[PDB]
């Protein structure tokens, strides 16, 4: 909780 | 409640939503290494080290007993604080659509730059070698004019091919190189079409680095282990300001040193 | 095939069964720390470090970015080789029941002693503090005569009680102390019955250590993380001999320093 | 157990998987002749010769009996040994992802180069004529500059058309010619688009050969009969090293000499 | 495989 | 068994 969930952009 | 004490911040739900949307947009615009690197799923707050598989010989405990210690790479945590004015936060509930989120954008730029510079150029304190300094291929200098770009890229590709490396080939360029290649030539040469004939994707824009990199994205060469993705946490507040921070937790390893060629900035 | 190249050894199945039975028996007789310490299930060959939860401040990457490195304790591997004569191995298939497994027993004793000394007295090279040197209570000297044992044990128990520590209390004694307490007194005093009235289990016999330890076994104070349990592997063979080894992989941490009292050997 | 005594090697299953993956990747990157040549399915270890259909007159056995001997082309076996350090092999089971497989890659390069040079330039000892020396068309010299490439290719195509040869036309270029054609021209001429207008596929990159070849891939002109595909076998091991080898078994025949034009390296 | 499965003796 | 099954790459 609180994360922006950017993760991988590939 | 977790370590991001978000409920303790005097910030409404609508303000939180706007802040998160702005942070996600700015980070996605600025994050470049995540587009060409194997990024794992977040492994949680307890994730502390990654085992490299190698051992180091120790002085033995005693009578004919040999000992080896397993080697690992530690995880690093990056935190960037920023301050909001509490007028932008309160105006959101009143229907504001142009609240000042500039400190958040500057913090996002700072943390993205730190992450990118650690992944590409290395961070010695955290034990991160970096993609470019850990390359076994010979670095190539970028040309002054854009017309020279097809010649360098091709040669770089040749190195990869000579090294036995396969898979799609991706080009990452810094700000000056990217704007030089995209601004066209005054002789009518179509360098962009030729480059896109040689490379296997869109050119990646990297504001944090200088020069460039040509690398294979077959998978398994550059591992980014994410413990905690970039998240917003709360520190403190005054009557007219709120302290927040952007935090991430990761480690990076270069596994194949022959799968990348580093392009030096033009002189 | 795994790293224990067992199928490459010129050893029959019956010989393997007899060797494993002998090793298990001897190790169970000699292993003392596993009786009073939280032992985890084996975590596999890839298990390389245990995160301690603490961080160390780093020199920052750059513009207003702070960095902390996660701390961890590495895993240590212990290996002890031994040589069998290939006559004992071949005699097993012929119906032998008294094959010479003495080198295996000596290797088992060596590895059990190394493990016990690391857990109790510490192993500095592997980063293992040890239970006794990492005790915050004041150490007590053991008496010359067995009659003095009820007085010391009681005082040791008091320390635990004063420290707020609960749970069953277990006593681990080295060879000299154990044989002194079990050999009786010449005055007819029943020190053994009184001791078993004070302590909450059987006295543990520890051939590897000197002195003793009184410790709580409530759980959560002494964690032994097992990567690989003790196993037999193959190295090489000649026309008349076979090289094997005993190997284990573990790390140990003392979490509660007030939950143990160290008894010094008598002077 | 077959002639590749793999079970006798002190190599774990995970190490075997990583080794095979690396070998397959490197060989697929380096193998060029297999992209423009009819490759049969592997015919097994017993496959020893290929009948050409022709006969040779013999001195007769006796009274008015004539004899002819059937002609055939023998199969050749190529083997390249390499040595691994047994630390890279053992580290795999411990979770390593950057084990040193450089000797394997060098062996793969060597065997791929030998195969390619046999198929293209011929190997007299094995009775392999080679595609280029067995061409009935007149060879063409490659130009110094890339702008001259559309002129040569077209003329080469004309030869094929004049010879009555049909089917898709494929271009195979050596390292220097490939990097010259792909590095662009400084006059803005689009030679690559024109070449891809003339040829019927991607340009094939051949690191083993010099110059190039333009050939038809209609089928039935260049037959590569595979007895054993490239495979890894075990030879011997020391306490710190393992001997492996890469092995293949094949024969090659050029059936149509008018279906290929050989391009000589530029002077 | 190959372990003696000593485990915990408590 | 033991082959890499490269086969034809056309």
């Amino acid at each position: 909780s609180g994360s922006l969930n950017i993760g991988s952009l590939k | 409640m977790n370590n991001l004490h978000r409920e303790l911040a005097p910030v409404s739900d609508a303000a939180w939503e706007q802040i998160e949307e702005e942070a996600s947009r700015t980070l996605k615009r600025f994050l470049a290494a995540r587009r060409v690197v194997d990024v794992s799923d977040p492994q949680g707050p307890a994730f502390s080290a990654v085992g490299t598989g190698h051992v180091t010989r120790l002085e033995g405990p005693g009578d004919s007993v040999g000992a080896v210690k397993r080697q690992s790479q530690p995880v690093v945590e990056f935190r960037v604080p920023f301050i909001l004015t509490r007028q932008a936060i309160d105006d959101v509930e009143r229907g504001s659509q142009d609240s000042d989120w500039s400190p958040l954008k500057e913090a996002a730029r700072k943390i993205a730059g730190a992450e990118d510079r650690a992944v590409f150029d290395g961070y010695a304190a955290a034990g991160i070698g970096g993609i470019r300094p850990q390359s076994s291929n010979s670095p190539l200098t970028l040309p002054v004019a854009a017309s020279g770009y097809p010649d360098v890229i091709a040669r770089a590709l040749d190195q990869l091919r000579v090294a036995g490396v396969n898979g799609p080939y991706h080009l990452v360029l810094g700000e000056n190189a990217y704007t030089l290649i995209t601004s066209g030539n005054e002789d009518g040469y179509p360098v962009l079409q030729h480059i896109h004939r040689l490379i296997d994707g869109e050119i990646v824009w990297a504001p944090a680095i200088e020069g460039g990199v040509l690398l294979s994205t077959r998978g398994g060469d550059f591992a980014m282990d994410i413990g905690q993705d970039i998240s917003i946490g709360y520190l403190s507040h005054t009557a007219t300001h709120v302290e927040l921070y952007l935090q991430e937790s990761f480690t990076f390893r270069t596994l194949t040193s022959e799968a990348v060629v580093s392009l030096l900035p033009s002189e």
